[PDB]
């Protein structure tokens, strides 16, 4: 059985959305994904009666749909012309600045911290030395962001092309919270094991930001997790400990001034020392009056608002997913 | 038992004792120090702590 | 528990005391149709009403009648009880107090002041009662105590009118000579010295002055004296003691009471959502001994002023 | 993988394997037992095998159905007259734990599953919760709490531990 | 008698309506409205009336109006039945509904007694927390397994009693079944909580609910947050968890001193007043000529500048922020990733005694969709939604939140500092996702946010440091800072002209006589004015689109010097509130295509909103 | 139901709406009864020339001082007039006055006189209060066992005069509360149970007692108080009452104060303890007192003055303090209309504090 409420987005104005149930039967089961939409041949029925006593004299009925032919409302791999067409790619030499082409053209210059981007989701190798130790697989970001630049919609374009990618907000956004506790569910009462983001993201890049806004719980985590690559629990009567092989990618925020002082980084931040040495790249992103730059974003802007050589997306996801294997 | 820190994501390092939710009941949650009973204690970050 | 049907003899200290509410015995019942009186009596905690009629003469033919009660020909009796905690004295090295249950029945209601120290006699009674369902191992019998008699220590002063046989001591302290020099001397008197401030403590046992002008304001005829200086001086011998002899007398600390504490609170009533009350609501018309002034919450001194 | 376990694989050879929740309390069952007619003064005794609800006791003294005549020809046991004499019976363990899937893959949009274990005699007090474990078992179907919906059960044979 | 008096009352209606309806002559219509009512209503076939209260009251000399106003209760089937033969009479599966209106007398929760049962009377209200549409049933075909399985029969009314007693199957009394869930005529309905008004309560008093059932037609014409007018009729239903409560309970009892014999399945009662009713109205060509002259005009613009706030004496341009917050954007569509909000938010922090209250009276004592609240004692999910649950059998019903409501309307929230930063974040969510997420014990769910916000928040010291920037004085986060649009710092001096013109305005008010200043405007024709302006829609078809860089360039020209006073990292969203300012000024000018000119005064004008910042 | 002899009656504005409904239903009456022949024994005391030092003296007979304080007192119970407009308007009669200073100065005993006259009086204190703990008590029922709503203690003050004991020990929250009903006299409540704002109209007044138990000279008055000075003068009026080092009222002292405890009875003035009960009764519907042309050329003569001192503030809050307060002296001795004279001992009265703030 499965809940349904009314599309948000085209109400009219002022209503509220109400619910429906939705049974499914043999070969309807599991075409969804919670926070879909669906398009659904329904028949219209009720249920038939439970207990009937002294009650109102009003009879309630509850009105059930069973559906005949769930639909999506108007899953990728390789194949032998796709494999063989990837050859003629892979042979050439410019393809360097053309998988940077091909990444995000809203955001227009800072070739640079693109690259990094392109760099980090496209993976490494850990090479596990026999029986000594495995040094890294993962590449560790850092972004010092500024407010006053369009640095959301890059991650925003890694969520939507990446195999497994999973944003975890910063405070209280998301479900997740990046520490694993035992829970129950108010759906369902019993207690289940809640894992963290970054127990999801194994073998796929998490997106965290605002690290400034996070508290002792959350920095003990990131700590421990860019440690071992494993993180160790003490709940009820359980003691596991549970790997986690994530790539983390920073959103940071600065200190008072958009760029501080001359004074470093590690001054200009508000973190601690540890957890920039275990990021390695630092991009840095600035903000000037740069006149040749003002006149192509202003005018970016307005061309994006009387709305009123790169690579189509498909195949450099079709592209990653392969090569990374 | 690895530790950085007092702290884990969820696990406390020191000797904790947690009351059972169910029946009311005082138990020894857990820590460290009883968990490697004749074994290797490793804290980083004794300063930062 | 081989001590049951026996009339017994406890003492301890008054807590929890409930309301005095009516408890119906008997039950009368107007026919209305043969038109006798039907009696119901009820030993149970709960029962039911009964039939249509139960008369001989409603009976032995074919249109019984219909019945329904009545008030103000029922008997109905005075009801209150409360819970009687161990004295603190007896108890063992490392034990914690229980308490009791005691039923108070007609005249003797509404004698019993929260949080004294009495001697109460009865008889030993139980009640039918069990625990939970399933941990019942078949007889399981829950007792109670039956009120008789109080006798209470510390005998409770704007309660007598009697003076002849009081006086028959009262003159003997009066012919005794240097009388105000004599009493500061005798209220706890196993310190050395500071007998001005003995004598000041006795004024403040004594209070009991007032004056309202009528349709206006009264005015307060309590003392408050404050004690400083630090720490040889055993002030705490004395504040245990003051408590100690007064009637209705609480001796209180600094931080074991917070804000809400010595206060009222709200809690949900047993079987008779009162304002359960704190120290200083209970040790009203009464001195309460304080100690560690200085380290209460500011909060807590707002209720002072 | 739990995530695929459709109705064709009820009440059939299927293993898997995840990460065990929490055990329970050791409960016990009862296999051989003899027992009395309070009024007919007659006494049988009953053994099970599979006692994974199956079977309870007769509500006849049973002493009527008989094949010699004296002991026939001499009343009422009834109603139900059995009362088990506890002194003489043989007993068993029931364990009753608990396994969640593994969250490495694809709990994303859901919240985790998890479904009902139970263990029969040396398969009792063997493994502390956590581990990653394999177990063959049989997908099988009880019945208590109008579309007859019921609760999924595995019935447990050979778990084995991890190395 | 009786059963000859309702039908005198029956047939006296069907003499009325089958007369004359109307005395108007052909200037006007002339006759038989009601005639026509029904011939109408053949055209469209939706199987209900519109019967006037007031006609009924001409013929009679309210004779029948005094007969039916008292128990129409007991006239249920007898104006119905006799209207079924008026329609076969002129027309041809046929299920009627009876609607009244014009009632003369309107009264309140508090004027309503058990005496007032069965007859009419009308209530106003507060709609809150509306609930879903299910059937109700009325029709029973219910009997045994005994041959005669086809009664369509009884529990119309409020009761689930199914079998009649005698029928002449195999079956007896005693003898029941299940209703046949296949053949019955239903209807649906939808069940709201009315809640009283707040210019009606006395003094200790808290405003008081009440539940209202709206059977049939009458269903989805709710809408919570609005004032409506009902039907005078009214019923009680029976009520259970009213024991103990205390008083004399009555019981049922039946007689034994009937039949001769030779248990006691006796029960009580004890019932609640409810509310049923079927016209719900929701009050609560010749002016057009007039906005013609409203338009015509030029200037109009400085006109509606002074016609705002006439208790108010002082500057100007927060009433105009203000009132470009009343007129909305484009809202337009965009390309398939993100779409465009079409909103403004004006966000002022001042001094404490400046009478900035009188701004928040104002706001919501004049527009629709208005939502005042100085919330500290409201909770954070006050503005969220509550889920109500078990109003019935699985009810999961979401009430309406008290910052959805102002839908197209200006919700204001006052005193961002006294309250906690988990609303700023929902806030901050209604800021940026413009929706609302709920996982509440249970039931997931999503809403909406399209509303406009008005700040109302004061200083850490109460005054404002001039050697300090404004960036010091909000005590709250970036983004919900960098959110908001326009700031109008407001501080006051004393120049003796002024402090005789503030005397001079302020007396004068308490001066009853001669308090009718006046506005240019009056304030209907301006709330009319706001109407026909909302349907505009202009579209920028100017070359001065590229103009305006340059312009916006030199907002940057000089902000690239002196960043000491008050920096700010002049942002996309400054020049896209350039864009949506410049909106709203020519839609109160009722041109498109928008000229420069429109730009360079929405130009200026957040260069004197930053001029009250730079200090 | 009905209002008591003793003790004050409540207004007319506010019954209005049962006094609008009751006529169809014959009730009790709620209002005391004025009889005829002390109708003209109320216009004999209204002759009186010295009335407005003998009512002041005559209120409250255990203090001798504080005589115009006293005044406002009685100024706070012939408060202003409930002007409302044809659209808007709703400007109340109300006052509200913070008293503060030394202790040993009986400022309680000062309002429990005033709590005993309220009709519907409250008298809290501080640090036991809380933001929920002045409105929206919901809670659960007992005997029908249901979740209700309760009005508040604003609610309970809706109408009448609270008080509030040690007001500089309240916190953020508390004391934020206060900003909406000292501007624009209503309540807003938008949490789970209702959202629907409210008015409770009362007569606010305070105490607090300063940093320093004595305060001392050679400082500010704006600093040995623990407000924020916009919120502190956004009070109608202030008082500061403090200790002198004279002698002669201190031999005063003494042979009063003994006499109120000497010969248990209470005991050359005329002390009328029920006219001045009615006399205020009367006085509150049959008068509207009007503030017409000739006393404008005098009051905005007076605040431009007043705005001059610059370099504790005046703000506009001033300006409307000195109207509801004059037409309430216009209130006592039954004049509808205004006169140019009785408006300067209402800026004396505010004078009053001012000359007290020399040091």
């Amino acid at each position: 059985r499965v809940t349904l409420q009314e599309a948000p987005g085209t109400v009219p104005p002022g209503r509220l959305p109400r619910h429906r149930e939705v049974i499914l039967l043999a070969d309807l089961v599991d075409v969804s994904k919670p926070g879909e939409e669906v398009e659904v041949t329904g028949i219209y029925k009720n249920n038939y009666d439970g207990n009937l006593n002294a009650k109102n004299g009003f009879p309630v009925f509850a009105t059930i749909i069973e559906a005949n032919s769930i639909k999506r409302r108007e899953v990728f791999s390789w194949t032998e012309e796709e494999e063989r067409e990837f050859r003629k790619i892979s042979r050439d030499r410019g393809i360097i600045d053309k998988i940077i082409s091909s990444m995000a053209p809203s955001i227009y210059g800072h070739r640079d911290i693109k690259t990094a981007v392109a760099c980090s989701l496209f993976g490494g190798v850990p090479k596990n030395v026999n029986g000594k130790h495995s040094i890294r697989g993962d590449i560790n970001v850092l972004l010092l962001g500024d407010p006053g630049t369009a640095k959301s919609q890059i991650l925003k374009y890694v969520e939507k092309t990446a195999h497994r990618a999973v944003f975890a907000t910063g405070q209280g956004a998301s479900a997740v919270g990046l520490t694993a506790s035992v829970r129950k569910d108010p759906i369902t009462k019993e207690w289940t094991l809640e894992g963290g983001a970054l127990v999801l993201a194994d073998k796929g890049v998490c997106l965290i930001d605002e690290f400034d806004k996070m508290n002792d719980q959350d920095r003990t985590s990131i700590h421990e997790a860019m440690e071992q690559q494993s993180i160790s629990i003490s709940k009820a009567g359980i003691v596991t400990t549970l790997q986690a092989r994530c790539s983390i990618i920073a959103a940071a925020n600065p200190n008072g001034g958009r760029y501080n002082s001359t004074l470093p980084l590690a001054q200009n931040v508000s973190l601690t020392e540890p957890i920039l040495s275990r990021f390695d790249i630092l991009c840095v992103v600035r903000d000037l009056v740069d006149e040749e730059a003002d006149e192509r974003l202003a005018t970016f802007v307005v061309d994006s608002h009387v709305r009123s050589s790169p690579i189509p997306q498909e195949l450099l996801m079709k592209y990653i997913h392969y090569a990374r294997t | 038992v690895y530790t950085s820190g007092k702290g884990s994501s969820a696990a406390g390092l020191t000797a904790s004792v947690q009351r059972d939710p169910m029946t009311r009941e005082f138990y020894l949650e857990g820590g460290a120090m009883v968990l490697a009973d004749g074994g290797v204690v490793c804290i980083d970050e004794f300063d930062k702590m | 528990g081989d001590f049951l049907g026996q009339l017994i003899t406890v003492r301890g200290i008054i807590t929890r005391v409930s309301d005095v509410k009516p408890a119906v015995e008997v039950i009368a019942y107007t026919c209305d149709q043969c038109g006798y009186e039907v009696f119901q009596e009820v030993n149970s905690r709960t029962f039911t009403p009964l039939s249509e009629c139960t008369s001989e003469e409603c009976s032995q033919n074919q249109t019984k009648g219909q019945l329904f009660m009545s008030t103000r020909a029922s008997k109905f009796s005075a009801f209150q009880e409360c819970k009687i905690q161990e004295l603190s004295q007896q108890v063992p090295v490392g034990h914690i107090p229980r308490s009791l249950n005691i039923h108070v029945n007609g005249t003797l209601v509404r004698s019993l002041s929260p949080g004294d120290i009495v001697d109460v006699t009865g008889i030993f009674l139980p009640a039918p009662y069990t625990g939970f369902k399933a941990l019942k191992a078949g007889l399981l019998t829950e007792t109670y105590l039956e009120a008789q008699f109080v006798r209470q220590h510390k005998k409770k002063f704007a309660s007598f009118s009697l003076t002849s046989d009081v006086e028959e001591r009262v003159m003997e302290l009066i012919t005794s000579g240097d009388v105000y020099n004599r009493l500061a001397k005798s209220i706890a008197p196993e310190i050395y010295g500071n007998l001005d401030v003995k004598k000041a403590l006795l004024l403040l046992l004594v209070g009991g002055v007032d004056k309202r002008v009528g349709d206006g304001m009264k005015i307060r005829g309590d003392i408050n004296v404050c004690l400083m200086g630090d720490p040889g001086v055993a002030k705490s011998q004395l504040l245990k003691a003051i408590c100690k002899i007064s009637p209705r007398g609480v001796y209180t600390t600094g931080k074991g009471s917070s804000g809400v504490g010595l206060t009222a609170a709200v809690m949900k009533d047993p079987v008779t959502m009162i304002l359960e009350g704190g120290a200083l609501v209970l040790a009203d018309n009464g001195i309460c001994c304080i100690d560690e002034f200085d380290k209460m919450d500011e909060s807590d001194r707002t209720a002072i002023h | 993988p739990l995530r695929d376990l459709d109705s064709e694989h009820v009440s059939k050879i299927v293993r898997l394997s995840g990460i065990i929740i929490s055990t329970s309390v050791l409960s016990s069952r009862a296999t051989y037992l003899s027992i009395m007619c309070r009024n007919c003064r007659h006494t049988t005794s009953i053994t099970i095998n599979n006692f994974n609800n199956t079977v309870s006791l007769p509500r006849s003294c049973l002493s009527t159905i008989e094949s010699e005549s004296s002991m026939a020809n001499e009343k009422n046991c009834g109603p139900d007259p059995y009362i088990i004499i506890h002194e003489s019976s043989k007993f068993i363990d029931q364990q009753f734990l608990k396994l969640q899937e593994i969250p490495e893959l694809v709990p994303v949009g859901e919240m985790p599953r998890n479904l009902t274990m139970t263990c029969d005699r040396y398969l009792t007090n063997k493994v502390i919760p956590g581990t990653r474990v394999t177990i063959v078992g049989i997908y099988s179907i009880y019945n208590s709490k109008g579309v007859a919906i019921r609760t999924p059960y595995i019935k447990i044979l050979g778990i084995q531990s991890d190395v | 008698v009786d059963d000859v008096t309702g039908e005198k009352v029956r047939e006296a209606f069907e003499q009325f309506l089958e007369d004359f309806s109307v005395q108007s002559t052909d200037t006007g219509e002339v006759e038989k409205v009601y005639r026509a009512q029904i011939e109408f209503m053949k055209i469209y076939d939706l199987n209900t009336i519109y019967i006037d209260y007031q006609h009924l009251s001409m013929r009679e000399n309210g004779a029948l109006a005094m007969a039916i106003s008292e128990q129409y209760y007991r006239f249920l089937p007898f104006l119905q039945k006799g209207l079924r033969r008026v329609v076969r009479k002129y027309a041809p599966e046929r299920v009627f509904q009876i609607s009244f209106f014009n009632l003369p007398t309107v009264h309140r929760i508090r004027d309503i007694r058990s005496e007032k049962i069965g007859s009419l009377l009308s209530i106003s209200g507060t709609v809150t927390r509306t609930s879903e549409v299910r059937p109700e049933l009325y029709k029973a075909s219910f009997t045994c397994d005994m041959c005669r399985a086809i009664v369509d029969n009884v529990e119309q009314s409020f009761k689930y009693t199914e079998p009649t007693f005698c029928p002449n199957p195999s079956c007896e009394n005693r003898a029941f079944w299940t209703l046949n869930v296949t053949r019955s005529r239903f209807l649906d309905w939808q069940k709201v909580r009315i809640q009283e008004n707040a210019n009606e309560i006395p003094t200790g008093s808290m405003p008081r609910t009440l539940d209202v059932i709206l059977r049939g037609d009458s269903v989805e014409r709710a809408k919570p947050g609005d004032r409506c007018k009902f039907t005078g009729v009214e019923i009680v239903v029976p009520d259970v968890t009213q024991l103990g409560l205390p008083g004399v309970k009555p019981s049922s009892t039946l007689d034994t001193r009937g039949i001769s014999k030779t248990s006691l399945g006796v029960r009580d009662l004890t019932y609640k007043i409810s509310f049923l009713a079927c016209h719900v109205i929701s009050i609560g060509s010749d002016e057009i000529n007039e906005l013609k002259e409203m338009v015509k005009d030029e200037h109009i613009y400085d006109k509606l500048v002074r016609s705002i706030a006439p208790a108010v004496f002082g500057h100007e341009a927060v009433k105009k922020g203000i009132l470009l917050q009343m007129l909305g954007g484009v809202h337009k569509s965009t390309v398939e990733g993100i779409k465009l909000r079409g909103d403004i938010n004006i966000c002022v922090v001042g001094d404490p005694s400046t009478s900035k209250s009188q701004f928040l009276k104002y706001v919501v004592g004049f527009a629709p969709r208005s939502v005042y609240t100085s919330g500290k004692a409201s909770s954070a999910a006050g503005l969220t939604a509550a889920v109500v649950r078990d109003e019935e059998g699985g009810d999961y019903t979401i009430e309406a939140g008290a910052l959805m409501l102002a839908d197209n309307g200006i919700c204001c929230i006052d005193e961002f500092d006294k309250m906690d930063i988990s609303d700023q974040v929902a806030i901050h969510e209604a800021m940026e996702q413009q929706t609302i997420s709920i996982a509440k014990a249970g039931i997931h769910a999503t809403l909406n946010a399209r509303t406009s916000i008005l700040a109302a928040a004061n200083p850490v010291g109460g005054r404002y440091n001039r050697k300090l920037s404004l960036r010091g004085n909000l005590n709250m986060t970036a983004p919900i800072m960098s959110r908001f649009d326009l700031f109008f710092v407001i501080l006051d001096d004393c120049n003796e002209k002024i402090d005789t013109e503030l005397a001079s305005h302020i007396v004068d008010l308490h001066m009853k006589r001669d308090e009718a200043i006046e506005p240019p405007f009056s304030a209907e024709q301006l709330r009319r004015y706001i109407k026909y302006a909302r349907t505009f829609k202009p579209i920028l078809t100017k070359e001065a689109r590229s103009y305006l860089v340059e312009k916006y360039k030199e907002l940057r020209k000089d902000d690239a010097q002196g960043f000491s006073r008050s920096s700010y990292r002049i942002t996309v969203r400054q020049l896209e509130s350039m864009i949506r300012l410049s909106e709203a000024i020519a839609r109160a000018n009722c041109v498109d295509e928008i000229t420069p000119s429109f730009i360079a005064e929405a130009y200026d004008l957040l260069r004197q909103s930053i001029i009250r910042v730079d200090v | 139901k009905v209002s008591d002899k003793r003790l004050d009656v409540d207004t007319s504005t506010i019954e209005q709406e049962l006094m609008q409904n009751k006529v169809d239903h014959n009730e009790v009456e709620e209002v005391r009864q004025i009889t005829d022949q002390d109708l003209a024994k109320i216009r004999e005391v209204a002759a009186r020339e010295d009335l407005y030092s003998l009512l002041a003296r005559s209120i409250a007979p255990s203090i001798y001082e504080l005589e115009d304080v006293k005044k406002g007192i009685l100024l706070q119970l012939f408060g202003g007039t409930n002007k409302t407009f044809t659209k808007g308007g709703r400007y109340r009669g109300d006052i509200n006055i913070l008293l503060c200073g030394d202790p040993s100065t009986s400022k309680s005993q000062i309002l429990q006189y005033v709590h005993k006259i309220t009709p519907r009086g409250v008298y809290t204190s501080g640090k036991g209060s809380s933001a929920v703990g002045l409105t929206a008590y919901i809670t659960r029922d007992v005997d029908t066992k249901q979740l209700v709503l309760e009005s508040g203690a604003l609610v309970l003050s809706d109408g009448g005069v609270c008080c509030i004991d040690e007001f500089d020990k309240m916190s953020d929250s508390t004391r934020s509360v206060l900003h909406e009903v000292m501007e624009q006299q209503t309540i807003s409540i938008a949490k789970a149970g209702i959202i629907t704002t409210l008015n409770a109209r009362s007569s606010i007044l305070a105490s607090a007692n300063p940093i320093g138990s004595r305060y001392n000279p050679n400082l500010p008055v704006t600093e040995n108080i623990d407000l924020p000075p916009p919120l502190l003068s956004r009070f109608d009026l202030v008082y500061l009452v403090l200790d002198k080092v004279d002698e002669k009222n201190d031999r005063e002292l003494a042979k009063h104060l003994t006499n109120l405890y000497l010969e248990d009875k209470p005991e050359d003035d005329v002390l009328p303890v029920e006219f001045l009960t009615m006399y205020i009764s009367y006085a509150k519907e049959h008068i509207h007192p009007i503030i017409t042309e000739a006393a404008k050329t005098e009051l905005v003569r007076a605040y431009v003055g007043m705005r001059k001192m610059g370099d504790i503030t005046a703000t506009t809050r001033q300006l409307e303090s000195m109207i509801r307060l004059a037409e309430a002296h216009a209130k006592m001795k039954l004049k509808n209309v205004v006169e140019l004279e009785d408006v300067q001992e209402a800026v004396r009265l505010i004078r009053s504090a001012i000359k007290d703030y020399a040091t």
